[PDB]
């Protein structure tokens, strides 16, 4: 039966984490399998997905449509602790690259079809924590895709090749995330 | 440098007769309303919300379909009265826990939601009399832990409505210390010699904003049109808003209050220069 505000659980036995601050109507709904569903109407922010919780590096198998119409992201989506860190490895965006104005990093191989790197402060934000100040990391996609496979060991250890640490695994999703949109997605983790 | 946010902060519970909270919402004037005051707190189990005879049975929705439409609320505490006070760390957990029990995400049979389960989302430091025996850095650390993104909550936005003075009374500057403060409101119109719109903001405005780098800064301004300390729309667009949008952390304007808003529309000129 469908939620409305932020929620984790076990469904299936994936961990799904649904966060919303309250912006529009977001609704999230579980499905079988892996499967989650989000459907959204001038949304805040909002993220949601399913994966694992005491997460390892897992090699991530997804699928499924992401039909944004507006800002939103279809990323394996995660966070460490000690240090604080949150992670985005982006498959797919809608109307606005999450990379706008930042300097320009990269880049990587997985999974076939190459990524790019880059790093930014947020200062006194919210956070799985509360507030703190941490980096967020990005591997961005210079072609957009909706399915595959990403290795999660791959993105890791290619950032922490460069100059950036990450920390003790909490919790590891494919996130469909709206920002100030409206749209559809239903992605199936495996 | 660093400049415009479309940012407008409204406080609102002041006067019934400035309509509801659900009216402030609608007016699209507004990025956060800030309701006022929980004017009594302290060593004991004594809680008092004064919205000032305000439709108590309106706002819990109103809450509610202001998150929907992107106005976030927030519930300001203290005021200008002496009924408060947090001169310790246990004061401060109570504090946190009637606040989280009453208009937060917290549910407890022996406590009651006047707003239902409509859920706040931050809390603002209106500390006009404290001491330093007061323990307002364990609220705010405590208050922290629920700014929440990625996980079971919401984020909180954990603010301070400070006097111009800089620099700020002890119970003040105790709990900014903490770092972990999102936003401060400089009220720049009220009479305080020295420290006003007419002699003294640009200075205060200047060592609030380099003390506290990680934390946005929101010019405070009054939208009574017969306060001496009131600055002509033109004036704000010309000189306040400029001025204040020199420095990296500056987050928006904070106005005082709704009821005046809605006597000379004030925030519609000024939203734009926000
Ligand atoms: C303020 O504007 C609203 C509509 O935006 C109007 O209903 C109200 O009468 C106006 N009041 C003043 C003081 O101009
Ligand atoms: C405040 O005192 C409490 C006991 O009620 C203690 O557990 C807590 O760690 C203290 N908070 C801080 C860090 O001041």
């Amino acid at each position: 039966q469908s939620i409305t505000t932020s929620q984790t659980g076990t469904n299936n036995g994936y961990y799904y984490s649904f966060w919303t601050n309250g912006g529009g109507e977001v609704t999230y709904t579980n499905g079988d399998n892996g499967e989650y569903s989000v459907t959204w109407v001038d949304c805040g922010d909002f993220t949601s997905g399913k994966g694992w919780n005491p997460a390892n590096a897992q090699t991530v198998t997804y699928s499924g449509e992401f039909n944004p119409s507006g800002n939103a992201y279809l990323a394996v989506y995660g966070w460490t602790t000690d240090p604080l860190v949150e992670y985005y490895i982006l498959e797919s965006y809608g109307t606005y690259n999450p990379s706008s104005g930042l300097t320009s990093l990269g880049q990587v191989t997985s999974d076939g079809g190459t990524y790019d790197i880059y790093s930014t402060q947020r200062v006194n934000q919210p956070s799985i924590e509360g507030t703190s100040t941490f980096n967020q990391y990005w591997s961005v996609r210079t072609e957009k895709r909706v399915g595959g496979t990403v290795t999660t060991a791959n993105h890791f250890a290619a950032w922490k090749a460069l100059g950036l640490e990450m920390g003790t695994y909490n919790y590891m999703i494919v996130s469909t995330e709206g920002y100030e949109s409206s749209g559809s997605s239903t992605i199936t983790v495996s | 440098a660093g400049g415009k946010t479309g940012q407008v902060t409204v406080f609102w519970g002041r006067n019934k007769a400035e309509g509801s909270l659900r009216e402030a919402c609608d007016s699209g004037m507004y990025t956060m309303v800030t309701m006022s005051f929980l004017d009594v707190f302290g060593a004991n189990g004594k809680y008092h919300l004064d919205l000032s005879g305000h439709d108590l049975s309106s706002v819990g929705a109103d809450i509610k379909h202001c998150q929907s439409k992107g106005v976030p609320v927030s519930l300001s505490i203290g005021g200008y009265g002496t009924g408060y006070s947090l001169p310790s760390n246990r004061s401060a957990l109570d504090l946190f826990d009637h606040l989280w029990n009453s208009y937060f995400g917290g549910s407890k049979p022996s406590v009651p939601r006047p707003f239902g389960d409509a859920w706040l989302d931050g809390v603002d430091l209106f500390l006009e009399h404290g001491t330093p025996a007061d323990r307002y850095d364990v609220l705010a650390l405590e208050l922290a832990k629920h700014n929440i993104r990625g996980g079971p909550g919401k984020p909180l936005h954990l603010t301070a409505t400070v006097r111009c003075g800089y620099p700020p009374a002890a119970h003040v500057g105790r709990a900014l210390a903490t770092g972990i403060f999102e936003r401060v409101h400089v009220r720049t119109y009220e009479s305080d010699k020295w420290c006003n719109q007419n002699l003294g903001w640009e200075g205060s405005w200047d060592k609030w904003t380099a003390a506290y780098p990680a934390t946005r800064f929101y010019v405070g301004l009054t939208a009574d049109d017969k306060s001496h300390q009131w600055v002509h729309p033109k004036n704000v667009y010309y000189g306040v808003a400029p001025v204040a949008q020199k420095k990296d952390n500056y987050g928006g304007i904070m106005l005082w209050d709704r009821y005046f808003d809605k006597q000379t529309n004030y925030s519609s000129l000024i939203k734009y220069y926000a």
